[PDB]
């Protein structure tokens, strides 16, 4: 009985904390990944924003 | 199954029709209608008519004046080659990998030679290729300061070093990975388990130095000894002075008891058993 | 307890993310759309009895109370990862979308330059 | 470990909420703008 | 300090200039008709000279000229920038005062929800309301813009979002002797998670907290109330919870004092407890 | 092999290129110098290759251009940071400078950050890191990002308790378990910050100590309950008895209960030092 508690508790807690590790390097490359797209994101929306309010003033100073 | 029928059907005429089109400013138009057709073969599930169809597009639309979705449609011709010839798809990833590389787009060209490298490995058995492409995807990788995917290659061939006999890379990649993690606040508890596996790499240029490799290992990092693996490592360290095959039978047995061990660690821990 | 508010937590971040996703298709079609337009304009016992008092027999029971309970964590542990590992390929994909916008847009700049020249 | 986690997944809701934030200002513009290039090509033609 | 000086010496400057530009603007006007670059020009101006005074430490001046900003860019009819720098100036009057922070948020939330954007709106009603929590005790001012941004959030189908809110009004509730309504909306909220795989979990616990509040109303009327609820989620019973009630029950139906106390004193032994528990458990004690 | 010797050869080119057309006399040339750097990155050429990212980035933002020359910047401040920190620096100064004045306040914080990374990995540099990380702290806490301003000014702390005197660690440790008082997730490590706070009082002196854990106990009952309670009232009386044999027994007898990391030990050594 003794043994089988002990070794069954001692697998339970290794694979919880096998599958913690792996969640944590996956939550990593998840938060590397999002910082990344939140980089991309405000840089396309900057770029988008400057040639929007270019195009209107070209426009507004032809016509 | 005459759903199968149909669908080839219907996508033959739709490439017929496209040839028809493109054979009557119809650049635009017939690369449109070239990729439509090689989606309509995807859609038939005909990977290879549908990756000749998509390559042939593909090809036309570098007729086309494009470079951006020109990779993109490289690299999903790569991937519809996926089930096909293999030489085909690698090349075609190769071309994506390169246009992409131009671009300055180093990350994607560094994901598409890991999935090079995956695919090769696991249909070809041959390794050498695969071991050049990630560590080709690592190098691209730490440039772009990537750091958890080129030390996953890193690992990955570090891996498959120790499994070709060439420990010292293996070992070598391990302890500065170890190191590294140590000096990051952040997973270091699993930093241990490559050690860990390093060590008994470590055994296997010879005996006598695993007493010092282990003893390095403990002042570098004294929380290791709170690792049963390292317990487990010095038990059978002692056992191997005698030529007595159930101490470390058991030992191993006593240890898989809590936990299932890996295919190569059973392997590898057969290999040092053995001699 | 903290699992339990992770958890919870983590829901209320997946949906937000397929609402975002969802509004990023909305963008790149929004986006499209536009562009096109703009071209067409133009378990047995857990302690052994050293002395028998009163001091043992409490021990087992709580040591059953943790097992049971890491029992019930690995559920919570377990849930956690399906949560997040879902959540990984959908930004993945949002990528390419996200590439795919930008590209398009960078050729319609210069458009707006070359024809008026 | 768990303290760790918590504190990493509640800085990735902030992230995520600040990118919901700038896509919500994003939109909005790309809205506005495609309304008013609706207005001018419409007129103008 | 050199740099706080030198920052609100040049952003006093810059800010000079905006004015004497919006001053001139007019008679430019009047005589040639310049156009509007004038106005727009006066804008970023006055935009870089609130941010110039942000970075002096000097919100009070920051938020001023986000104000100007927004009068003069509204009068451009650009309602967009108007109400974002509105925005602006709140955040720059929250370190002062945050009473004119709330009425620059309201101009703020009409100007977005006159266009539809409603999800800004409710994020800044969220925000009023913490703010009257934080700083006044009226409690009905937060539960009031709770509910609207509740409201709102429900008209854009947006799930497991205004739950927070309906939670966070339970509890004001709650603390405001008033018993019924947060012992509904914890109900509800129990129930509701009860289908949710992962909110289950946690939905017992959303009874308990009813029965809790709803022991403040009677005590018989909880006791039968929990059947309800241990039929609805029978795992109820494995934890702590049917347990503790059952026990407290109990020691009330006898006066039994220390009883009571040592069940508490052990319960916050085994982890800390809340603040809103130990006001309950403090005011059932006082039968 | 040829890779690397042709590649130098079209960088080359391009440079040559970029520099014969401004002669002529123009984003083109700019779009040329950013294809030589790719080139020369691509070559593994880390240097000229910064240099060549900087050029980019000063001749596009000749004509006023900040967000994408910003990047460029950026971009060759990075590649610099592996080779030599000095170019990196200049760089990501230059970053700050650009995106304070455009109000890219987060940008800025991120870059005073990676400086004072450098500074103390890379270079031998304590002041001015501390005054980064303070500077990105100040600046996230502008922007409502709380949690970096105080992992910052704990780490602060930590340094200045170890070189400087432990006032600004007293301030620092105090304020940071105060407001994780109230914090739900962050209030079991407010204890530890607490706790903290005492060690930092008993290098100094017993009684300034003593005040302060007892003003905490009276404030904050909890942490009387916590361990951390008995162990430094065991470590009162043995610095009061002036008998550093119950000191040492004390130390050993905590160290056999947990691991340490390596800090708390040497701070109790240093206490131990001072006991006579």
């Amino acid at each position: 009985t003794r043994h089988s508690e002990i070794i069954k508790l001692e697998n339970s807690i290794r694979e919880l904390h096998d599958m913690f590790m792996d969640m944590a390097m996956l939550v990593e490359s998840q938060g590397e990944m999002i910082d990344r797209i939140e980089y991309n994101v405000e840089h396309a929306v900057d770029y988008v924003e400057r040639a929007v309010s270019d195009t209107k003033k070209a426009v507004k100073y032809q016509s | 199954g005459m759903d199968t029928s149909g669908k080839q059907a219907e996508a033959m005429a739709l490439l017929a029709e496209a040839e028809r089109k493109v054979k009557n400013s119809k650049i635009e138009e017939a690369c449109e209608i070239y990729a439509r057709a090689a989606n309509m073969f995807k859609m038939a599930k005909n990977w290879s008519a549908a990756g000749n169809a998509f390559c042939q597009a593909a090809q036309l639309h570098l007729q086309l004046q494009s470079k951006h979705d020109a990779a993109t449609c490289f690299v999903d011709a790569g991937n519809a080659f996926k089930k096909a010839d293999p030489q085909e798809a690698i090349n075609c990833l190769m071309r994506a990998i390169e246009i992409y590389t131009d671009m300055g787009r180093f990350t994607i060209a560094a994901k598409h030679h890991i999935s090079i490298a995956e695919i090769y490995e696991t249909e070809l058995v041959d390794v050498e290729k695969a071991i050049a492409h990630y560590e080709q995807s690592a190098d691209y990788y730490k440039g772009e300061e990537s750091n958890s995917s080129a030390n996953k290659c890193l690992l990955k061939v570090a891996g498959y070093a120790a499994q070709l006999e060439q420990y010292q890379k293996a070992i070598d990649i391990y302890e500065q990975v170890g190191t590294s993690a140590m000096d990051s606040p952040l997973l270091k508890y699993s930093a241990k388990d490559y050690f860990f596996k390093a060590a008994l790499c470590h055994f296997c240029i010879d005996m006598l130095n695993a007493k010092l490799a282990v003893q390095k290992y403990e002042e570098l990092f004294p929380a290791f000894s709170d690792s049963r693996e390292c317990k487990l490592m010095k038990k059978l360290l002692e056992a191997h002075e005698e030529q007595n095959v159930d101490s470390y039978t058991e030992s191993v047995k006593e240890y898989d008891s809590i936990s299932r061990l890996d295919q190569w660690l059973t392997t590898m821990l057969l290999r040092i058993k053995k001699t | 307890d903290a699992g339990i508010r992770t958890l919870v937590m983590l829901d209320e971040q997946g949906e937000q993310l397929e609402r975002i996703e969802e509004g990023m298709d909305q963008i790149n079609k929004d986006m499209k759309e536009a562009e096109k337009n703009l071209t067409d304009l133009g378990s047995g016992g857990f302690i052994r009895r050293v002395t028998n008092d009163a001091r043992e027999n409490e021990m087992d029971e709580n040591l059953e109370q943790v097992s049971g309970i890491i029992g019930n964590l690995r559920h919570m542990a377990l849930d956690m990862g399906n949560e997040i590992d879902t959540q990984n390929r959908q930004i993945d994909r949002i990528m390419e979308k996200a590439d795919s916008n930008k590209t398009r847009i960078d050729e319609a700049n210069q458009r707006a330059t070359k024809m008026l020249g």
